[PDB]
RNA sequence: AACGAGACUCUGGCAUGCUAACUAGUUACGCGACCCCCGAGCGGUCGGCGUCCCCCAACUUCUUAGAGGGACAAGUGGCGUUCAGCCACCCGAGAUUGAGCAAUAACAGGUCUGUGAUGCCCUUAGAUGUCGGGGCUGCACGCGCGCUACACUGACUGGCUCAGCGUGUGCCUACCCUACGCCGGCAGGCGCGGGUAACCCGUUGAACCCCAUUCGUGAUGGGGAUCGGGGAUUGCAAUUAUU
C-alpha cells in the first residue's frame, strides 16, 4: 500500500527528477544534505520552498532528487522547482484538496517557475555571424 | 556517517593528513621536480602535494568503483594557455596517475576489480568512513 | 621503355579525385562520398538528401 | 520573523522612500523583498516590466560591465554581500536604506537633448533618474578601482557612502551636478 | 621584524633583496623561475623568507647548486644547453656564459654561412615566418617624382 | 525449436515503415507468438553544409542538406519457419528488413 | 482571374492522457553483499550510502519516438463611421520561437580553373598531353577579415562539481574512434580487448564559474613576441625551422 509520488523539474535542458514518499524529514539530492550542493553563493534559492513553507509541511515526507544535465546554476533552478512541484502533488493526492490550495498560493505569490517551467531554450547559430544574431565586419571601401 | 554526508575539502585535508601520518605509502622519487600536467606552469607549492594527490585519488575511487590511469588523468584534467593561440583543454600525467594508484594497492585500500581499472577494497571504505566520521564530529557535522 | 612512371601517390589531393567529373580541388570525403563539391548539388537530390532546414 | 525575509541579515521593512516620484521605481519592502538578488526574471520582455525588478538586483546587474565581466553574476553577488558588510561597519547604519539614499540623491532631474552644438532643456522620466543613478555610482566605483590597491567591494561601498550624503567626493555626485549645470545654462 | 642587511650581490648582477627569493634569484639570466626552484628546493632552503633574511652560507649553498647542477641531482633535461655541440658536455650557462655562448652559436653558424647563419647578418627573420605583413620597421614611402 | 528472433527495419521514409511495422505486428498475432512490440531506436541525420556558389564571387550564402534514417526493432518467440515466412511476404515498397537468428 | 504575400514544410515550447521498450530506465523488494553507528537499538532488527550483484517482480514519471490534442484575437473591458481591426487584462505550457521556400523584368555581375556541358581561335612530337629540383612563404611600404593583451571584477598553485549537437575500421583508395595494463618528467612507446555503433570510447569527470593559498600598483609573478640548445611522432623527404 506504498504511498509515494515522482514529478520533475526543467530549467534550460537541466532535468531533476523528485521522488517523495511517507516519511519523516530527509530531504537529499544525489545523496548530500541540500545544504551542501556545490555552488554555495546560491544556497539560499535551493532552501526556499522550505524556508517558505516550514518544516511542518515537510514532516511526513522524505523527498530524495536525481539531477542530470545543464550547468551548474541551471540545475539549482530544477532542484528548486522539482521539490515544490512534490510537495504539491503529495498533498493533492494522499490529503485532502483545500490544503493544497494553501502551498499553491504560498508559493506561486512568492515566486512562479516554482511551478511554471521556463521556455527558453538557445537559438540557433546562423551563417554569416559568429552567433544567432550577430553579423561579421563590413569593410566597405 | 558516509562520505557523501561531509563538506568534500576538509574531508579531503583530513584524509591526506592521516595519509602522511603512517609512513607508508612510498613516494616516487621525483616528487619536487615535476610540473604535474603538460598544461601547467610551475610547480605545486604544497611539498606534500603527493598525499594530498593521492588523497582525493582514493576518495575520487570511492563515489566510482572503475577509474584506471586513463581517466584519473581526464579527472586531472584543465586548460592550457597557448600562448597567442586560444586555449584548450588538456589532459593530467599519465606517470604520476599511475604511481599515485599503484602506491595506494600498497596500502591494500585499492584493488584491480574485473573487466579492468581499479575499486577500493572492503578495507579501504572503512578506513574512509571512519575519518568521515572524525570530521564531522570535528566540525559538528 | 620506362621504369619511372610514377612515385608515391598514397596520401593527400593527389591520391583522390572526384567519382563523376575526375577533379580535385573542394571534393566531400563524409560518409564515403568522394564526390566534387559542385558535383553534388547537382545529384544532392536523387542520393536522398533533401533541403528542408 | 517568517513573514519576514533578508538577504540572509539585513531587514527591509525599516526602509522609507523620502521622494514620492520614485516610490513607484525602487522595489525593497513588502513583495519585492527576495532571499538574493538572483532571480531568472524574464522582466525585459515588456516596456515598464523593468520597474518591478528588485533594487538590489539591478544594482548586481548593472556590475558585470566592460567585457571581461560579461554573465559573471555569482561573482557579482558576493561583490555585493561584501560591499554591504563594509557599509554597516563605515555607519552603522541599515545598508539597504544608504542604497536607497544614494539612488536617490543620483538622479538628474534635468537633462539637455541636441537639437543644433545647440542643445535644450528638458526634464527626465521618473524611471531615468534611477537608471541613470545606478549607473552611475556603479560607474564611479569600477573607475576608482582600476589601478589601486583598494578592491570592488571596499571603493563601491566608500561610493555609497559618500554619495548618501552628497559630498562633491563621489563620480556620482559630480557627474549629476555638472549634468545639470550645463542644461541651467542653455535653459 | 629583521632589520638587518637585503641587498645582495650574486655573481655579476644585483640580486635585489626585498622579492621572495624564488622570485628574487631570477634577475640572473639563463635562470628562469622553474630551474629557481628546483634549485631552491635541493638547497632545502625555506620559500617564504625574502632575499633579505638570508645569511651569508646559505646563499653559497644556493649558488653552488645553480653552478654544479648536475651533481646536485638535477636531471639531464633540466639544463638549458645540452650535448654542447663543440664538447658533448650538458650544463645551465649562467651570466655571461649566456652571451658568449650565443655569440659563439652564431658565428659557428655564419662561419660556414648557413642558411640561418646569412638570416642572422641580413637582420630577418630566421624561423619560418611570412614577412610581407611583420616586423615592419622602416619608414613610410611616398609615390611621387 | 521456439527461438528468440529480432527483426530490425530501417528506412528513411517514416510511413512505409510504419505501416511495414504494423502489418508484422498484426502477422504475428494472428499466429499467438507472443510479440515484443516495436522499439523505435533513435533516428540518425546526417547533415552536409556547402556553399551554394560554383566559383567564390557572391555574398557568402551556404546549403544546409540533411538525410534522416529510421530505425525499429520487433521481438519474437517462435520457430524459424513461420517467422521466415511470413517475413517474405507483404513487403511492396522501398523498406529494409533483416531478421536474425536470436537475440535474447 | 493568375503569380508574389499568406497558407505550406522542418524545428523549439506543453501532456503523470494513448502506443511500448534487457541497444533506456525507475520503484520495489526477492535479494544478497560492503561499510560505518551515522540515529531507535548494540553491532542485527528500525534506518542511512551504492553507476555493488541479481529478479522468469511492477510499471513507463525520467529516456527514446509514433498517432492524435492544444491557440482561435476564442473570453471580458475600452477605442473603432461600431465594419476591417487596435489597446489592456483573465485562464494558460504559450497571446510577437527560429529557419527553408519565393514573383515579373533585368545585370554586358561571377564562373570556360567543377564537368566526358560547349562555338570559334591557338598549340599539337623541339608540345600548351610526364619525372627530378625551385616557386606560390621571397620584404623599404599602403590596406582588409582576425587572435592574444595592457591586469587586483586579476595571475599562479591545489581542491570541488555540471553539458549538448556529432563523427568512428575507406568499395580503387588502403587510414578509423579508443578502453584497460605496463614503461618514460613530457611529447611518446610497447601489450592486449570492445566498436560497422542508444550495445564500445562514454554516466562523454569540458572550460568559464565555484572554494582555499602566494603576489601587491612596480612593464611586476601582467603580456608572451623574438631568439639559443635538446628530445619525440607523421612521411619517400621536414633545410626556408609541418606538428
Ligand atoms: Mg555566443
Ligand atoms: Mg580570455
Ligand atoms: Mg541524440
Ligand atoms: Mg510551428
Ligand atoms: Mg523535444
Ligand atoms: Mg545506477
Ligand atoms: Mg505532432
Ligand atoms: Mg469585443
Ligand atoms: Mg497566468
Ligand atoms: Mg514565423
Ligand atoms: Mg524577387
Ligand atoms: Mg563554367
Ligand atoms: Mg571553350
Ligand atoms: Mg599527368
Ligand atoms: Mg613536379
Ligand atoms: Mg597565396
Ligand atoms: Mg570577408
Ligand atoms: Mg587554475
Ligand atoms: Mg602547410
Amino acid at each position: 500500500p506504498l504511498q509515494s509520488v515522482q514529478v520533475f523539474g526543467r530549467k534550460k535542458t537541466a532535468t531533476a527528477v523528485a521522488h517523495c514518499k511517507r516519511g519523516n524529514g530527509l530531504i537529499k539530492v544525489n545523496g548530500r544534505p541540500l545544504e551542501m550542493i556545490e555552488p554555495r553563493t546560491l544556497q539560499y534559492k535551493l532552501l526556499e520552498p522550505v524556508l517558505l513553507l516550514g518544516k511542518e509541511r515537510f514532516a511526513g515526507v522524505d523527498i530524495r532528487v536525481r539531477v542530470k544535465g545543464g550547468g551548474h546554476v541551471a540545475q539549482i533552478y530544477a532542484i528548486r522547482q522539482s521539490i515544490s512541484k512534490a510537495l504539491v502533488a503529495y498533498y493533492q493526492k494522499y490529503v485532502d484538496e483545500a490544503s493544497k490550495k494553501e502551498i499553491k498560493d504560498i508559493l506561486i505569490q512568492y515566486d512562479r517557475t516554482l511551478l511554471v517551467a521556463d521556455p527558453r531554450r538557445c537559438e540557433s547559430k546562423k551563417f554569416g555571424g559568429p552567433g544567432a544574431r550577430a553579423r561579421y565586419q563590413k569593410s566597405y571601401r | 556517517v558516509t562520505v557523501k554526508d561531509v563538506n568534500q575539502q576538509e574531508f579531503v585535508r583530513a584524509l591526506a593528513a592521516f595519509l602522511k601520518k603512517s609512513g607508508k605509502l612510498k613516494v616516487p622519487e621525483w616528487v619536487d621536480t615535476v610540473k604535474l600536467a603538460k598544461h601547467k606552469e610551475l610547480a605545486p607549492y604544497d611539498e606534500n602535494w603527493f598525499y594530498t594527490r593521492a588523497a582525493s585519488t582514493a576518495r575520487h575511487l570511492y563515489l566510482r568503483g572503475g577509474a584506471g590511469v586513463g581517466s584519473m588523468t581526464k579527472i586531472y584534467g584543465g586548460r592550457q594557455r597557448n600562448g597567442v593561440m586560444p586555449s584548450h583543454f588538456s589532459r593530467g600525467s599519465k606517470s604520476v596517475a599511475r604511481r599515485v594508484l599503484q602506491a595506494l594497492e600498497g596500502l591494500k585500500m585499492v584493488e584491480k576489480d574485473q573487466d579492468w581499472g581499479r575499486k577500493l577494497t572492503p578495507q579501504g571504505q572503512r578506513d574512509l568512513d571512519r575519518i568521515a566520521g572524525q570530521v564531522a564530529a570535528a566540525k559538528k557535522k | 621503355q620506362q621504369l619511372y612512371w610514377s612515385h608515391p601517390r598514397k596520401f593527400g589531393q593527389g591520391s583522390r579525385s572526384c567519382r563523376v567529373c575526375s577533379n580535385r580541388h573542394g571534393l566531400i570525403r563524409k560518409y564515403g562520398l568522394n564526390m566534387c563539391r559542385q558535383c553534388f548539388r547537382q545529384y544532392a537530390k536523387d542520393i536522398g538528401f533533401i533541403k528542408l532546414d | 520573523t517568517p513573514d519576514i525575509k533578508l538577504f540572509g541579515k539585513w531587514s527591509t521593512d525599516d526602509v522609507q522612500i523620502n521622494d514620492i516620484s520614485l516610490q513607484d521605481y525602487i522595489a525593497v519592502k513588502e513583495k519585492y523583498a527576495k532571499y538574493l538578488p538572483h532571480s531568472a526574471g524574464r522582466y525585459a520582455a515588456k516596456r515598464f516590466r523593468k520597474a518591478q525588478c528588485p533594487i538590489v538586483e539591478r544594482l548586481t546587474n548593472s556590475m558585470m560591465m566592460h567585457g571581461r565581466n560579461n554573465g559573471k553574476k555569482l561573482m557579482t553577488v558576493r561583490i555585493v554581500k561584501h560591499a554591504f558588510e563594509i557599509i554597516h561597519l563605515l555607519t552603522g547604519e541599515n545598508p539597504l536604506q544608504v542604497l536607497v539614499n544614494a539612488i536617490i540623491n543620483s538622479g538628474p532631474r534635468e537633462d539637455s537633448t541636441r537639437i543644433g552644438v545647440r542643445r535644450q532643456a528638458v526634464d527626465v522620466s521618473p524611471l531615468r533618474r534611477v537608471n541613470q543613478a545606478i549607473w552611475l555610482l556603479c560607474t564611479g566605483a569600477r573607475e576608482a578601482a582600476f589601478r589601486n590597491i583598494k578592491t570592488i567591494a571596499e571603493c563601491l561601498a566608500d561610493e555609497l557612502i559618500n554619495a548618501a550624503k552628497g559630498s562633491s567626493n563621489s563620480y556620482a555626485i559630480k557627474k549629476k551636478d555638472e549634468l545639470e549645470r550645463v542644461a541651467k545654462s542653455n535653459r | 621584524p629583521e632589520k638587518f642587511q637585503h641587498i645582495l650581490r650574486v655573481l655579476n648582477t644585483n640580486i635585489d633583496g626585498r622579492r621572495k627569493i624564488a622570485f628574487a634569484i631570477t634577475a640572473i639570466k639563463g635562470v628562469g623561475r622553474r630551474y629557481a626552484h628546483v634549485v631552491l628546493r635541493k638547497a632545502d632552503i625555506d620559500l617564504t623568507k625574502r632575499a633579505g633574511e638570508l645569511t651569508e652560507d646559505e646563499v653559497e649553498r644556493v649558488i653552488t647548486i645553480m653552478q654544479n647542477p648536475r651533481q646536485y641531482k638535477i636531471p639531464d633535461w633540466f639544463l638549458n644547453r645540452q650535448k654542447d655541440v663543440k664538447d658533448g658536455k650538458y650544463s645551465q650557462v649562467l651570466a655571461n656564459g649566456l652571451d658568449n655562448k650565443l655569440r659563439e652559436d652564431l658565428e659557428r653558424l655564419k662561419k660556414i654561412r648557413a642558411h640561418r647563419g646569412l638570416r642572422h647578418f641580413w637582420g630577418l627573420r630566421v624561423r619560418g615566418q611570412h614577412t610581407k605583413t611583420t616586423g615592419r620597421r622602416g619608414r613610410t614611402v611616398g609615390v611621387s617624382k | 525449436a521456439i527461438h528468440r528472433i529480432r527483426i530490425t527495419l530501417t528506412s528513411r521514409n517514416v510511413k512505409s515503415l510504419e505501416k511495414v511495422c504494423a502489418d508484422l505486428i498484426r502477422g504475428a498475432k494472428e499466429k499467438n507468438l507472443k510479440v515484443k512490440g516495436p522499439v523505435r531506436m533513435p533516428t540518425k541525420t546526417l547533415r552536409i553544409t556547402t556553399r551554394k556558389t560554383p566559383c567564390g564571387e557572391g555574398s557568402k550564402t551556404w546549403d544546409r542538406f540533411q538525410m534522416r534514417i529510421h530505425k525499429r526493432l520487433i521481438d519474437l518467440h517462435s520457430p524459424s519457419e513461420i517467422v521466415k515466412q511470413i517475413t517474405s511476404i507483404s513487403i511492396e515498397p522501398g523498406v529494409e528488413v533483416e531478421v536474425t537468428i536470436a537475440d535474447a
